[PDB]
């Protein structure tokens, strides 16, 4: 253990994603590009409600019970997916027959169910969650790993995976229930997020927020008041993290959508009931969740009234470094 | 001590992972109106990433641009080494489309290309050459290197705007102007914006932001479109009428803002043309002829209200300025040249309701009523919110409540996009929305107006692209109007009977009388074919005509390509392009006023060349084959023009000031406006904003929104009435039953019982991405085709099951993807996969014909005439209908 001296924080603004996956294809071509991390996306974004990735990782377990360590299941690697392979060399230059088909059959993969979700028209609802390891203060991972190879970092709170001490024990793939350690089966090593922390170290944010085309991404070290993480964490109280029952204490926190249409009734006229659905979010966050969304309508009303809501002047983000350590690089 | 943690060594290994020993600035020269500003890092040579460079300055009060990028974006450099990369020039050895190639120099392949353009211009004549490369503002010096070339040896252009179907046909009926919007750091400004038949979560990335902040901060957002799209998840209020229905919901709201007098009446008055008189009995605009002898049929006449008496307005098309100024291209007429204040109201006081009579040159009494007396009978009879509710499946009371809003929040502004500009009556729906912008009053004021997103069409710095790749003048260059082209050429059955619609006779009227251009001339065949920087074949409507007919008339067809498209797979020689990051070219686009660029970070990679290099070393090879064939210098009587093909590289470069790359992107900065000041090495280092723009002040720290030269400034719009004309009295308007905006219900004639709708997808930018590895892991590998689960379990029809779409036209298999948020009764497919990707049987086009609106073929009417990306028959395919079913050929299980 010994408890960090300042701890890395971000903030997803779900009213604020786009599900581009911007930032997942950024994480990828800087850390995961090596061998054996095909089918990993350390940085991943899903539709919700939906199998995710990999999927029906929700219920893989891991985490805490009552303080007790939790041993969860190994995901196989087709709830992943297989990343699909090509051969354009023998259709387009080679003169073979024959459409570039994906293989495998395509059964499964990361986005697979994008923007399908859930309901019926004309009240089908989905949203989109960017998840990453959560550099939890209390890594399940790293209480399970055998070897320990997982450590803590002093100076910001990040999570890694050491790779000259890890043997491939995969304590660590059972115990996240979040299922951000990946095993790569080349290596035989646990790989996972790194926070970034090169660029960290250079003050540069990480690349999943400096890349956020949405500007829906939020980092910073908790302990600065005048950060927006403080501010959406602890002051106005409106970012919170994701399955807190899994006993891990995230530092990877949500601002839930307040933004969205409303359910539409048989004649065709608005209920006052959003078409994203309570439950759902609680489901995700916890019973907090209605009166953060509460304070969040509220302050947006007060813009709507022409008065003036600092909470909302903070999602807004007009300057990127009021969101993030700089972004420059 | 090092002052360093336990594991800070072994650490070394990940802080090497991000490292770089060379930064350059780059760019994606691609159709997505991003223009995002990016550097470029790599490491020994080779390129090992990209990121947004985060550096256009922000505007004081609103959101900054940054840090803008996408998806495909932030993977460009895959198309540098990946497995689609065209390394030398290749020569076709099997069929068309075969993929059976051999390699060869630059030298046969360069020599082949010049054998046979100097025997096509010795045997045939010059305009059965032609030069497709599309969105000149993607890679003005890139698009300016083929033009150039076609420009001296006579070969003719092609058209884009209107043939992607996005050049706002009804936007410029209205207005007189090719087109403008306001940059999107505008849509800041409004209190209410509509979102119709536009999807920026997926469609405008880098931009979209500026919405949902607009939201946080007290704006109210609505999506109008049929099914739930992903912007649609973020807006307060979503309407989902039946597809191609929009006219009607725009008409029923039009009504309710009049009848409940909702509208800007002083703005009616000062800049539209809605008190402009119309006679009762020829249903005409009286015009100054009818009433005085030698009188102007360009002049008209307005009922002034406090005088009593009739009053000629000022500023319409018979009304002349002062001095004149140049024809500027992307007007009507140059209607700057007049005075500010000019069509100021001043005292005036037109009347909108009302009868007159007056007294006609022949003696006889005409009665006569205002446009909007017209406009309001009617509307008050037809498009009612009750009638609308039941065309467009949209409550009336939604409808009503849609339209109080829109009138009563200052300022509102409406986004339109594909969705509801490439339908066959897209114009007529735009005049709509034209029309409920004018009556709001909200056109040229920040947060308000009528705007427009589509591609990346327009370049502010337009004059100094014109410089580089029509030095002699637009008027001394071959154009031909792409969607004519195609329709004529690839004997397209556009499934129209002549009983209904006349395409025909419009066509071919619309020709012999000069109207419209058809090439080549005296009916001779296309037989050189030159694509680049547009996957032509791949994305064009009526693809199986043009394989089947088109083609095969074409002796030669010449790719030039980074990479193996399907245009370059059934092409006769390919030639390899350099990427993007081993180029020089500008960058730009409308969304944004910053001009951005890309440079190279290494050279050009295998035997590939940049775009200028190429027709400059096609240049040299063309006056070698010229000398050859003795034929190096012929007359070419359309322009009184004598060409010489011995001194072509010299005319290519302006005797070889403009050889290099950057001096001839210097030579566009340093010729319009808009730029001229501007160094390459300034933008090398940062984004520079554009010095001036269009048709509005460019001003320090503010957006721009278009039209407030005519708004504020009170010059006249350069229309035939000098206002924003709602009325178009030409007879092919009538004929269609559009002299005034009026819903029109969409073609059905395909006989077949799903609409076929193909949106553009956030996983692709049109085909480029489209068969990115990483792309395709982030769907299921391959094209996809989208139905809502009322139609397919009745067809037996599973999640990611093959199906087969088809009309008349033509067939397509493949995968389907089966979404609640879809609409039942059509079927949504992801606008033009590559042919050569996961599909058992053609492709999105295979199933749209070409088809041709009359009055988009209007070219005497004031300022509808003809004119390159200016007017000209849209390319519609919204209208397209097909069937599907269950392929059964492959049953796959799931698991
Ligand atoms: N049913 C239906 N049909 C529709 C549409 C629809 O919505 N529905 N949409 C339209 C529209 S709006 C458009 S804008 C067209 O799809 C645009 O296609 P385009 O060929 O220009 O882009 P694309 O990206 O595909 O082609 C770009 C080509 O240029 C290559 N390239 C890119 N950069 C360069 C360069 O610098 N130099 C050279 N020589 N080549 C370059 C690129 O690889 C690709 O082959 C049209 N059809
Ligand atoms: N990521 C990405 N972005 C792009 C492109 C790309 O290829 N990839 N292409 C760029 C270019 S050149 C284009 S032209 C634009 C096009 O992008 P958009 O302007 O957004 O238009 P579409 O994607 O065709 O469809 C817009 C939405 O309107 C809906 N809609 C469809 N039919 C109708 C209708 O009849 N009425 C109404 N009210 N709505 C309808 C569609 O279902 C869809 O949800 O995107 C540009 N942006
Ligand atoms: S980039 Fe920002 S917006 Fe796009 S998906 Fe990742 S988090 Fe959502
Ligand atoms: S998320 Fe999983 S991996 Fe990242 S720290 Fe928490 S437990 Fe360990
Ligand atoms: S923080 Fe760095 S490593 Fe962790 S996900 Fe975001 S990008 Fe990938
Ligand atoms: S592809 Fe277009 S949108 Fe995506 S990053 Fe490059 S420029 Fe911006
Ligand atoms: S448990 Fe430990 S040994 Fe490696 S595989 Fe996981 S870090
Ligand atoms: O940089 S990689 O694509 O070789
Ligand atoms: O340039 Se636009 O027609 O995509
Ligand atoms: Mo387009
Ligand atoms: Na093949
Ligand atoms: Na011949
Ligand atoms: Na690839
Ligand atoms: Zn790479």
């Amino acid at each position: 253990m010994k408890a960090p001296r300042r701890q890395l924080t971000y903030v997803t603004d779900l009213n604020k994603c786009i599900g581009c996956q911007t930032c997942t294809v950024a994480c990828k071509k800087l850390w995961t590009t090596g061998p054996g991390q095909d089918f990993m996306y350390w940085r991943n974004v899903e539709t919700a409600p939906g199998l995710g990735y990999p999927r029906n990782w929700q219920t893989k377990g891991g985490g805490y019970k009552n303080g007790e360590l939790q041993k969860g299941k190994i995901p196989p690697m087709i709830d992943y997916g297989i990343p699909f392979e090509f051969d354009y060399a023998g259709r387009l230059f080679e003169g073979k027959p024959g459409r570039v088909r994906p293989s495998p059959t395509p059964r499964s993969a990361p986005n697979w169910d994008e923007d399908q979700g859930a309901g019926e028209y004309p009240n089908n609802s989905f949203f989109y969650l960017p998840r990453m390891c959560n550099h939890c203060t209390k890594p399940a991972c790293l209480e399970a790993c055998p070897n320990e190879a997982i450590y803590k970092r002093e100076q910001d709170g990040i999570v890694v995976i050491h790779q000259d001490k890890c043997k491939g024990a995969q304590a660590c793939v059972q115990s996240c229930p979040y299922a951000k350690p990946y095993f790569n089966p080349l290596t035989n090593k646990a790989n996972k997020c790194i926070g970034c922390f090169p660029r960290i170290e250079q003050g540069v944010a990480p690349a999943c927020v400096a890349q956020c085309v949405g500007r829906a991404m939020h980092v910073g070290f908790v302990d600065d008041v005048n950060s927006s993480v403080y501010k959406l964490i602890k002051q106005y109280k409106v970012a919170l993290p994701l399955h807190p029952e899994f006993g891990t204490e995230p530092n990877v926190f949500y601002v839930p959508p307040v933004l969205g249409p409303r359910i539409e009734m048989a004649n065709g006229e608005p209920s006052t009931d959003p078409k994203i659905p309570l439950a759902q979010l609680e489901g995700l966050f916890g019973k907090q969740v209605r009166d953060v969304l509460a304070i969040l309508q509220s302050e947006r009303e007060k813009k709507m009234k022409g008065l003036a809501s600092d909470l909302m002047d903070v999602l807004i983000g007009r300057r990127s470094t009021d969101m993030m350590i700089s972004p420059l690089t | 001590i090092s002052g360093a943690f336990e594991y800070s060594g072994w650490e070394n290994f990940h802080r090497t992972q991000w490292s770089w020993d060379k930064k350059t600035r780059g760019a994606h020269l691609v159709n997505c109106t991003g223009a995002c500003p990016h550097f470029v890092y790599s490491k020994d040579g080779v390129v090992m990433r990209e990121e947004q460079s985060k550096d256009i300055a922000p505007m004081p009060n609103i959101p900054e641009y940054n840090p803008r990028g996408c998806n495909k974006g932030e993977c460009g450099h895959d198309y540098m080494y990946g497995p689609h990369r065209i390394k030398y020039p290749l020569i076709r050895v099997g069929e068309r489309g075969e993929g059976k190639w051999r390699r060869a120099t630059w030298e046969e392949a360069l020599d082949m290309i010049a054998d046979k353009c100097v025997d096509t211009i010795k045997n045939h004549a010059p305009d059965c050459i032609s030069v497709y490369s599309p969105v000149p503002a993607v890679s003005p010096v890139s698009f300016s290197a083929g033009h150039r070339f076609a420009h001296y040896i006579g070969a003719h252009a092609h058209t884009f705007y209107d043939w992607y179907g996005d050049h706002p046909t009804g936007q410029t009926q209205t207005c007189g102007v090719q087109g403008d919007t306001c940059e999107t750091a505008d849509w800041f400004n409004s209190k209410y914006i509509i979102l119709w038949g536009s999807n920026p979560t997926q469609t405008r990335i880098p931009d979209a932001h500026f919405l949902s902040e607009a939201q946080l901060n007290g704006a109210k957002i609505v999506s109008i479109s049929p099914d739930y799209n992903s912007s649609t998840i973020k807006v307060d209020k979503w309407i989902h009428p039946q597809p191609g229905t929009d006219g009607a919901l725009a008409m029923a709201m039009a009504h309710v803002i009049i009848k409940e007098k909702l509208y800007d009446a002083h703005s009616l008055k000062e800049q539209t043309d809605l008190s402009y008189l119309v006679r009762s009995d020829t249903k005409r605009f009286l015009r100054e002829a009818d009433v005085v002898a030698g009188g102007s049929k360009d002049k008209f006449y307005f009922w002034n209200a406090k005088t009593g008496k009739p009053v000629i307005p000022k500023g319409s098309w018979g009304d002349q300025p002062e001095k004149k100024g140049s024809p500027v291209g992307f007007l009507g007429r140059n209607t700057f040249a007049f005075p500010k204040g000019y069509i100021d109201l001043g005292d005036l006081d037109p009347a909108l309701e009302g009868k007159f009579n007056m007294q006609l040159l022949d003696g006889k009494t005409v009665e006569v009523r205002p446009v909007f007396e017209i406009l309001k009978s009617r509307l008050m009879a037809d498009n009612t919110p009750e009638k609308a509710a039941k065309i467009t499946g949209v409550t009336a009371k939604a409808i009503t409540e849609l339209a109080r809003e829109f009138a009563t929040a200052k300022p509102s502004m409406i986004i339109c996009g594909g969705g509801t500009q490439h339908w066959y009556y897209s114009d007529v729906l735009l005049r709509a929305m034209h029309l409920l912008t004018a009556l709001t009053g909200t056109e040229g004021t920040n947060g308000g107006g009528m705007n427009h997103y589509i591609g990346q069409w327009k370049p502010a710095f337009v004059a100094g692209l014109v410089a580089l790749a029509f030095p002699e003048g637009v008027n001394k260059q071959r154009f031909c109007q792409t969607t004519i082209w195609t329709y004529i050429h690839a004997e397209v059955n556009d499934e129209i009977i002549s009983s209904d619609i006349d395409t025909e006779k419009y066509l071919r009227d619309s020709i012999t009388t000069g109207q419209m251009p058809n090439m080549p001339e005296q009916g001779r065949d296309p037989k050189v074919f030159f694509v680049y920087r547009g996957n032509w074949l791949n994305q064009a409507k009526g693809q199986k005509y043009v394989l089947e007919n088109l083609w095969p008339k074409l002796e030669l067809i010449v790719d030039i390509n980074i990479r193996m498209d399907s245009t370059a797979l059934y092409s006769d020689v390919v030639l390899p392009s350099a990427h993007w990051y081993e180029k020089l070219d500008l960058n730009v686009t409308s969304e944004h006023s910053y001009i951005n660029m890309t440079e190279p970070a290494i050279k050009p990679m295998w035997e590939s060349k940049t775009d200028w290099q190429i027709f400059l070393a096609l240049a040299k090879r063309v006056e070698m084959a010229a000398k050859r064939k003795k034929y190096e210098k012929f007359n070419d009587e359309k322009f009184k023009w004598v060409r010489d093909l011995s001194n072509l590289w010299n005319q290519m470069t302006m005797d070889g000031k403009l050889a290099e790359d950057e001096a001839a992107a210097q030579y566009i900065l340093d010729n319009a406006p808009q730029s001229k000041g501007i160094t390459i090495q300034m933008l090398r280092e940062k984004p520079q904003r554009f010095k001036s723009n269009w048709t509005s002040p460019l001003k320090e720290g503010v957006p721009y929104t278009p039209f407030q030269y005519f708004v504020v400034d009170k010059k006249p719009w350069p229309t035939l009435t000098g206002r924003q004309q709602f009325y178009l009295d030409h007879d092919t308007f009538f004929d269609m039953g559009v002299e005034l905006p009026t819903y029109k219900a969409p073609i059905d004639a395909d006989k077949y019982p799903f609409r076929f709708n193909s949106p553009h997808s956030r996983h692709s930018v049109h085909s480029t991405f489209k068969d990115n590895v990483l792309m395709l892991r982030l769907q299921r590998g391959g094209p996809s085709i989208e139905m809502s689960p009322l139609d397919a379990k009745p067809l037996g029809i599973k999640d990611n099951d093959w199906v087969e779409a088809w009309n008349n036209h033509g067939k397509v298999i493949c995968r389907v993807k089966i979404r609640n948020g879809e609409q039942r009764g059509r079927v949504s497919m992801w606008h033009c996969p590559e042919l050569y990707m996961d599909l058992l049987t053609g492709g999105s086009q295979s199933v749209c014909p070409v088809r041709i609106n009359p009055t988009n073929l209007v070219g005497n009417y004031g300022h509808l005439f003809f004119r390159p990306n200016y007017y000209g028959p849209a390319g519609s395919q919204r209208d397209v209908r097909v069937n599907v079913k269950r392929y059964i050929g492959a049953t796959p299980i799931s698991f």
